[PDB]
Order: C-alpha cells, then sequence, then structure tokens
C-alpha cells in the first residue's frame, strides 16, 4: 500500500502541471482575443444610439440566444448565462408569447434543454474552432431570420476585463414590428433622419436590423470567447492550487507511510535476530 | 514564583530523569490536591517525555511496537 500512495503522486503532480498549463493557454488566448474584441466593440455603439436599447418589450414572437463556449473547462460561465437566460426569459414573457431559445455553443444545447427544451429550437456549435468571423455571425444570424420573431435577445458575457465578465442582454427589434412602434411618440424619434436608401424607410429598417442583428452577434460570441479564456484562466488556477493542496497532503502522508516502513521492516529484522540470539 | 513549583528535566539530562519528572511533578502537586488547595501541574512536551521513556525501554530491549514505542 507504499505504492498506491506514490502513484497517486504520480497523478496529482501530472494534473498540476497539466491545469497550469492551461491557465497559461487560456492566458495568451485572452490577449490575442483583446485585439480582437476591442475593434469589434465600436460598430455596435451606432445601432444602439440609432435604434436606442429596449430589453422589455412586450413582442408577440422572440428569438432567445444564449452564446456559451464549445469546450467546458470554463469554471460555470456556461451555467451563469443558462440561469440568466431564465432570469431574462420569464421576465418578459407578460403575455404568454411565442419563444424561440437558440444556444451558440455546445455547452449550451446540454444545459437549456433542462430548463426550456420545448423551446428549444436551434444549436449552433463548433463556432469559435477556427476563428469567429462576420460572414459566420451573418449566417447564423440569417438562420435567426427564417423565424422571424418581433425581437430578438442576445444573452453573453461581456468581457470586461480578465476578472469581471458582467453578462449583457442585447435585444433587436425586427423592422416595423416593433421598431418604428416604439420610437413614435408625439411624432417619431426616427423621423428626424432623411432616408437615402433606393427604397423605403420601412425597407432600409428591414436591411439595417438584420445588420444589427449579425453585428451584435458577432460582437456577442467574441465578448463571450474572450470571456471564456478569461475565466478558464480563473479556474484552472483554482486547480493548480487545488492540485498542490493535494499534493501536499499526499507528501505529508507519503513521509509518514516512508517513516513508518523503514521502522516496520526494522522491528521485523531485529526480532527475526533475537529468536536467535 | 510565590505559587509555583518548577521541576526541570532538560534536554542533557538522563533519560530517566526525565521519565521520572512528570511524576515527581505531580506528587508535588498532589499535596494540594489531597489536602483541599487547588494544583496547577503542566507538563510541557509529554510528547519528550514519552521519547525518554521509549530509549529506556529498547536499551532494556523491550520488543517495539508502532513507532518504535513501547506497549
Amino acid at each position: 500500500s507504499n505504492q498506491a500512495v506514490k502513484q497517486r503522486i504520480r497523478a496529482i503532480k501530472n494534473i498540476g502541471k497539466i491545469t497550469k498549463a492551461m491557465k497559461m493557454v487560456a492566458a495568451s488566448k485572452m490577449k490575442n482575443a483583446q485585439i480582437a474584441v476591442e475593434q469589434s466593440r465600436g460598430l455596435v455603439d451606432p445601432f444602439v444610439r440609432l435604434f436606442g436599447d429596449f430589453p422589455a418589450v412586450n413582442s408577440n414572437k422572440s428569438v432567445v440566444v444564449a452564446v456559451t463556449s464549445d469546450k467546458g473547462l470554463c469554471g460555470g460561465l456556461n451555467s451563469n448565462i443558462t440561469k440568466y437566460t431564465r432570469a431574462t426569459l420569464a421576465t418578459t414573457e407578460s403575455e404568454g408569447k411565442d419563444v424561440v431559445v437558440v444556444s451558440i455553443g455546445d455547452k449550451g444545447r446540454s444545459q437549456l434543454t433542462r430548463i426550456e427544451s420545448q423551446r428549444y429550437q436551434l444549436a449552433i456549435a463548433d463556432t469559435y474552432k477556427v476563428r469567429v468571423t462576420f460572414g459566420q455571425a451573418s449566417l447564423i444570424v440569417e438562420e435567426l431570420i427564417k423565424h422571424n420573431p418581433q425581437s430578438y435577445q442576445i444573452l453573453f458575457n461581456k468581457f470586461r476585463s480578465a476578472i469581471s465578465f458582467k453578462p449583457t442582454v442585447a435585444t433587436i427589434l425586427s423592422p416595423d414590428l416593433l421598431e418604428k412602434q416604439l420610437e413614435d411618440v408625439t411624432g417619431n424619434s426616427l423621423d428626424a433622419y432623411d432616408i437615402e436608401a433606393s427604397h423605403e424607410r420601412s425597407d432600409v429598417l428591414r436591411d439595417l436590423t438584420e445588420f444589427h442583428l449579425g453585428v451584435t452577434l458577432y460582437n456577442a460570441m467574441l465578448e463571450n470567447n474572450c470571456s471564456e479564456h478569461a475565466s478558464r484562466m480563473s479556474a484552472m488556477e483554482n486547480s493548480t492550487k487545488s492540485a498542490g493542496e493535494m499534493l501536499g497532503k499526499l507528501t505529508l502522508d507519503y513521509n509518514r507511510k516512508r517513516q513508518a516502513t523503514i521502522t516496520t521492516e526494522l522491528i521485523e529484522i531485529i526480532a527475526g535476530a533475537s529468536a536467535l540470539m | 514564583m510565590r505559587y509555583t513549583i518548577m521541576v526541570s528535566a532538560t534536554a542533557s539530562d538522563a533519560a530517566p530523569l526525565q521519565f521520572l519528572a512528570p511524576y515527581s511533578g505531580c506528587a508535588m502537586a498532589e499535596y494540594f490536591r489531597d489536602t483541599g488547595k487547588h494544583g496547577l501541574i503542566i507538563y510541557d512536551d509529554l510528547s519528550k517525555q514519552s521519547v525518554a521513556y521509549r530509549q529506556m525501554s529498547l536499551l532494556l530491549r523491550r520488543p517495539p511496537g508502532r513507532e518504535a514505542f513501547p506497549g
């Protein structure tokens, strides 16, 4: 039984270097994805000052997207926004509306089915495998406009720093299914602008909210991917401590067994010698 | 020190003196237990008194048990 304790120090020492490698693998992936999440933060700004920000609207149909990770050593990131899913998916229903729940990331289909399996209809995965591009986020958006809701809900973790990831709900209203219907108070908030499109204002807003959908989706799965690397970094720091605290208790336990088997083999030798002398 | 007895068998003393010193001091403190007073005895490193007694038992060639301490 002195080799079973010695092979556990084999395990915990290899784990404590796997998890310190994954700590800095995620640390370098957090930095080269911060140079992409800051460039992408600009384009979401004009659509929230053109169209505003209206999370709580009484939509008839909604598509809610909780974008999660693909790999799962994240540390409860994919669960906190699944928790924040139903916190907003019970909140905005005041009238018994249709909701299509979508998940981006392979860790979303395994956790959104646990809450809403009858409204879960789409599963995007394998997103972050090469990189996240706008053409990819366009195709994800065009599959979301096959269903046409009156509103969209995007649930993601905003990468603020390496420590804090405050989650965001980013909402996109369908072009006049609710969008101009929420600006038109004592006139209109949208009628200040002189439309320079080819076709009608109701037609350019059809072009403009799909582009607002694809932009805030591209930012969402780029904010979330950089929030994933920074929570895996804090998760793989907490497991190298746990594999160093366990390794320290095993080495104290091994030294006690090492001292005890030297005493035991010696008492066996002296007893056999005293039986002859 | 007006109320204290100080019994000392230090690290250089013989192992039977260190083995006996907690019984010597308990007997001096049992004067106050037996005459209605109250005693307070401190055996500082009773783990050092068992090591002194382990020395005497192994030098008497008595069979050692767990951690080579006598039975």
